[PDB]
């Protein structure tokens, strides 16, 4: 058992690097790989060799850079270039770091440098750190390039996210799904299925991408990867990046759960599918307040929320068919 | 469980084919904390039966069907023993929940 | 000066602060939850209520109405004459006076001198960053706890449905494909014994928040950027704005509803200085609590002037049995 | 010149402001929930009443009736001439004048100059957004509280069933298969000593709300877009509109019901300057409240005049005893 | 001197401590998770909990408001006048008072002698250290666990939408292209019975933190570097600062909400020496904890005066009945 | 106690079709019963039409109406005399009046 250890720095960036380890192993092979959570370390147990791990990592980096070159100091509208990176400097910094990693690893040379970590990979980071009686100039936090690249691979391949422009400002919702007990390779790959590239929606009709919980509900509505959350316990760590007037900051860091929402969606769509997605999309587009009440009811197991959501939807344009009502009644028990 | 039949009758008060839009009764039946106001709201909803009958009759599609008397006593044979409001809500909210269903009425 | 008012009002058949739009069917009124005893654990009941935004807007309307007649009414914002609450919104720097003159939103003293609405009710200048805390604060309008306990949840909402007779010029009631708007909608009217509380900080009118004092002769001289006569006139107008407050001009849909108002009892205290806030009328035992508050404050060395209508209060402290709102505001302006 | 009137009026065998059934033979009357003080604690009772919308519509009908006779009655609306209550429905940008001409809706001053109905009762044009609040405030016609105290409810309702006999050329009632319309509907009638109150804000006729004063040399003055003769005619017509209001011309079913509608008592105030509204006649202790609100108003400097019918107003209040509504409106139009 | 007040309060229809919604048109009130027992179950309930940051800010606002009336209000920073209170920073080494007097930051004694806000709510000078802790601390304002148990479900959060109509010069309204400002936002108003606990260390007011006592004449008398009369004036002003605290002057949205406030019950302990904090008002059994801790402290030799409002706290203890917050203030200004 | 259905069967004849007797005011009165005396008055008003419907039921090829038995009257009196509280009185008055609007197969 190679049992790769993962650096203990930040349980979010730690999760990203330990959670891209799995795709690095998969691209190199490494059958029968599992992840044991150590609170924050998130250790991974496998029978792979170091050279095979490096081959998988360089394969992942090659795929990522090939995707990056598709758009064009080169700036691409990809997940790891500009779709999630709210800072303009990182749009060029990250590809340079990744290609440096590629060049170093392809020559069987371990990286010998350290680089700044962006706020995207770990919101706990930033620009200033309180040492004793003030902050440190520059960016005090630095990470070895190997773990930096691994976490970037994990973020690009696995974690879903959403970008909404709405003119001058910009909102970026980032979601990462964290196992809590134990997972095998198939489970983690099933979670990887959730990730979809280029979620740069913008437009004006889809103004409901604000209210982060509503946005994640909308994203999960059209996803049908696997109902794993009903048999395994998972949590969600999510955060928002805002660029209101070139003032880059984070305004939401709530920690919700994903099991209840997925269970609700599966129970609702088990009866009717044609009247499920159309219902939810119409309700989101018309009754935003009703959608907020509905998601609050889902997350809090509240009866009045469903009634309020249905009333608000029926007020404007929502058909609200019978089968979904029966499914809701069954969920109510 | 005598829910669809009454839900389709309550749906007659919200659908656009009946241009009367009885929304207050839906709020009354949904927002019921104890026994009395739930029965009051369901009575108010049922009282508009001739309204719906003459609206559908004068418009062309078949008139709406009144809930059968067979489950009328079924409504009061259970709600009587729901002394606790917490379990009473499971039916009080559901009554209005089924009032917004599709319930195709007129072609 | 600083004056605080708290009491009860008997209000019925009011569609105040509705939620649904004009074109939206079944226009719904706002409701708020209240926590009450009911001789058991604290229980929450949702009851119709009136938001404080409406009260603040109507206080502003009354203030400009009673300040236009004053000789200093020219020092007002153009939007104030339109009864519009948009005071220096997002995306502008210069504003317009009542007479059309331009005013710069840079120095707070100039803003509060050339404009009076931004002084009494405060303002915000997002482009510049200038702000002023409102000297008038209005609470919500909630039914009294004893009343809602007695009614034991009897709706207290009347959903009256009404429509129009919009008809074609030929005399035919057309459908949506003709050009008429014969649509059916409803309005919600509430009733009950409500409690109200509003506080005024007129002692700081004409005083910029950046520099409250000047300290010319090493004395706490207030930085009154305006003339003292102008400050007195503004204070008198603000106090007289309470005349239409408890008269039937604190809500919307007045043309078709005109809610029926009657003040049952109330108390008001003013001492031209810092004053504890009066207990709201939503609580049934507010009379004794307020009596204790205004007795302890007077015993602490405060020249508290108390005017009470239709309440015995304590029948031992210095309280004047005021008969109406007009007499109360006359007493308030008599001590300026 | 502003006017505030209140009082009590008795209704017998009235079916005013009913629901009309629509899809039922039982014509329900409008019901509202009102608060009663009661010796056992505040309670809520459901009683029939007339909304202020119908009162405003009938005031509009009376105003247009008394303004057609005026020489300047040509400046009205074809819908207004047809007793249509809708003003500038959705999707329209032009107004059909009573003369048959077309009036643009791009300017409020032009509208109020050429449309007296829109000037007096306000208007709303969503297509161009032109809004103007009504200058007439009508309250709900609610039964007074002491009446409910005396009668203990008695349900205040009678249902009278009338048939619609459809006799064909052969003289047959039919069997709902040949084309007959032989049905049996029911009408709901009520009675009681209701309370009424009206507010005539006759101080903005011919004056646009976007620019009330010109400020040529910092001297305030009203901005009137019409000649003073038209303003006087409009004021006189609005004041005389009360004549077909306190005589039996309120509510629907006048062809069949025609309520008795006798005035019991009334108190009115008129003053050129701004004045507060009176207490509604629903509350039993409103006459003393009216006295306290008029004496105090006279104590601030309001040039007010009080007209009283069937109410003494004591002796301190300088009020004129008016025999009937005709002398009341004559006095109202006497003071411009 | 040292006082500690913990109790349960009744407030509703409030929008305190919202998430701003600077870029999002929806304004969210605070949403917090609270663990509670549910008859052999440890469940979590999403209820608002008001941060103590706003409570401390409003206590400081009340203190600076009540310190203006006294003639000794000259010793106050000009920053505190504007409801500011940043208290310097890395690049600031000079203090500006209300009159505009330069004050050096060499020692805490001179700073607290020339500035009153820094003596009460603390300050720091990262340039030279010399950090001073705040003498007033406030806990979170969250509903009591008893209320959560009694209510269990229910939204208790009303989302009310308000618009901002802004017509053109005559009557023209615009949505997004006429250049006018028309926004339809939503505010979340909360309700429920909350629990609060505050600690006020008035005994250290006017004494440097690093030199609690002088101890020069073989008697460790307190090192009162400031004038005793204006020291007592500061004590009285800080005590009266609680008057705009249990009255409805807590939080934001005061112009549009002004929450309906009424304290239900409270227990306060006052003493001239250091005393332990009793309990946070969130706990349902907090009265028993109050009684136990008071008995233990009195058995350990603490001269504690206990004022109780709308609570028994046992008859054995020497508790003084309190009619209202003004009664407690009047009873506290004696010492 | 089983008599609610029996009395509601007779009450339904006051509003159903095939009878030409549309008495909705009596149903509203018996359903809006705030006190026992007016509830009994509404019950008497409803029962006063028993000959009205019984005589004409046989005149239109329909079975005679199910007029409540005196045992039902005794049960109603017992329930009314034991209810001095409007709380349960409201729901009791609603219960039997709700049966008026139902899809009864009176005439086959």
């Amino acid at each position: 058992f190679n049992e790769f250890k993962t650096p203990q720095i930040d349980p979010i960036f730690d999760l990203y690097v330990a959670y891209g380890y799995v795709v690095s192993l998969i691209r190199g092979g490494a059958k029968e790989a599992t992840l044991i959570p150590h609170g924050a370390s998130y250790l991974i147990q496998t029978d792979v060799s170091n050279e095979e791990f490096r081959h998988g990592l360089v394969d992942a980096l090659s795929s990522m850079l090939s995707l990056h070159i598709a758009l064009a100091k080169l700036v691409s509208d990809a997940d790891f270039s500009a779709g999630a990176n709210i800072n303009n400097v990182y749009w060029d910094s990250v590809p340079r770091n990744l290609e440096k990693l590629m060049k170093d690893l392809e020559k069987k040379r371990s990286v010998k440098g350290t680089a700044t970590i962006p706020i995207t990979l770990m919101p706990s980071a930033g620009k200033y750190m309180l040492k004793h009686f003030g902050v440190q100039g520059g960016n005090p936090i630095k990470v070895d390039l190997l773990n930096y690249a691994l976490a970037w691979v994990g973020f690009h391949y696995y974690t879903p996210y959403i970008k909404y422009a709405k003119g001058d400002t910009t909102w970026i919702h980032i979601y990462q799904i964290a196992p809590v007990e134990e997972v095998d390779m198939i489970s983690i790959l099933s979670l990887k299925d959730l990730k979809m590239h280029l979620p740069h929606y913008y437009e004006s009709n889809l103004d409901f991408l604000i209210n982060r919980r509503l946005a994640l509900l909308y994203h999960l509505l059209h996803s049908e990867a696997l109902e794993l959350f009903t048999e395994k316990e998972f949590v969600i760590h999510s955060y928002t990046l805002e660029r209101s007037g070139n003032n880059q900051a984070i305004r939401s860091f709530e920690e919700e759960e994903i099991g209840k929402l997925m269970d609700f969606l599966w129970k609702l769509k088990r009866r009717d599918f044609y009247h499920a997605i159309k219902f939810i999309d119409d309700l989101l587009k018309k009754a935003t307040e009703g959608a907020l009440a509905l998601i609050d009811a889902i997350m809090n197991e509240r009866l009045e929320g469903f009634y309020t959501a249905l009333k608000l939807g029926k007020k404007a344009g929502v058909v609200s068919s019978r089968e979904i009502v029966a499914a809701l009644e069954d969920i109510i028990c | 469980g005598w829910i669809r039949n009454i839900g389709r009758y309550l749906s007659y008060l919200v659908d656009d084919t009946f241009e009367e839009y009885a929304y207050d009764v839906v709020d009354g039946i949904a927002k019921a904390r104890t026994q009395e106001e739930l029965l009051e709201g369901v009575y108010k909803a049922l009282r508009l039966a001739p309204k719906l009958k003459k609206k559908a009759e004068s418009k062309g599609c078949p008139p709406p069907r009144i809930p059968s008397p067979e489950d009328i006593e079924a409504l009061e044979e259970k709600v009587e023993q729901l002394s606790n409001p917490k379990d009473l809500r499971k039916l009080a909210v559901s009554l209005a929940l089924w009032a917004f269903a599709s319930w195709n009425n007129c072609p | 000066m600083y004056v605080r008012i708290s009491g009860r009002i008997r209000l019925n058949a009011h569609s105040l602060n509705a939620q649904g739009g004009g074109g939206t069917n079944y226009i719904e009124i706002t409701k708020t939850k209240v926590t009450v005893r009911t001789e058991n654990g604290w229980t929450v009941v949702e009851v119709p209520a009136i938001t404080g935004n409406m009260l603040k807007h109507w206080h502003f309307v009354g203030f400009v109405d009673y300040f236009k007649t004053t000789p200093y009414g020219v020092n007002l914002t153009e939007r104030a004459l339109r009864y519009n609450g948009t005071r220096f919104g997002q995306g502008e720097t210069t504003a317009t006076k009542a007479n059309g003159a331009t005013v710069q939103l840079n120095d707070e003293a100039t803003i509060i001198k050339e404009l009076a609405d931004a002084d009494v009710h405060g303002f915000l200048a997002p482009k510049t960053g200038r702000r002023r805390v409102s000297l008038v604060k209005a609470s919500f309008i909630l039914p009294t706890e004893d009343f809602i306990k007695e009614v034991e949840g009897e709706r207290l909402i009347t959903a009256i449905k009404h429509n129009r007779v919009d008809v074609d010029e030929k005399g035919a009631i057309g459908s949506s494909k003709e050009g008429t708007a014969q649509m059916l909608f409803s309005r919600e009217y509430a009733t009950g014994l409500y409690g109200f509380s509003i506080v005024l900080d007129l002692g700081l009118v004409g005083i910029p928040q950046g520099l409250p004092v000047k300290f010319e002769e090493n004395q706490p001289r207030p930085n009154i950027v305006i003339d003292p006569n102008e400050r007195k006139a503004r204070i008198e107008s603000a106090l007289k704005a309470l005349i239409p407050m408890l008269s039937g001009y604190i809500g919307a849909n007045l043309a078709r509803s005109f809610p029926v108002f009657k003040v049952e009892e109330l108390v008001a205290i003013a001492s031209e200085g810092p004053i504890p806030a009066l207990v709201h009328g939503f609580y049934e035992d507010y009379i004794e609590a307020n009596r204790s508050i205004i007795k302890n404050a007077r015993a602490l060395g405060f020249n508290i002037e108390v005017f009470t209508y239709n309440v015995d209060l304590g029948e031992d402290i210095e309280a004047t049995k005021v008969s109406s709102v007009e007499e109360l505001v006359a007493n308030l302006v008599k001590m300026v």
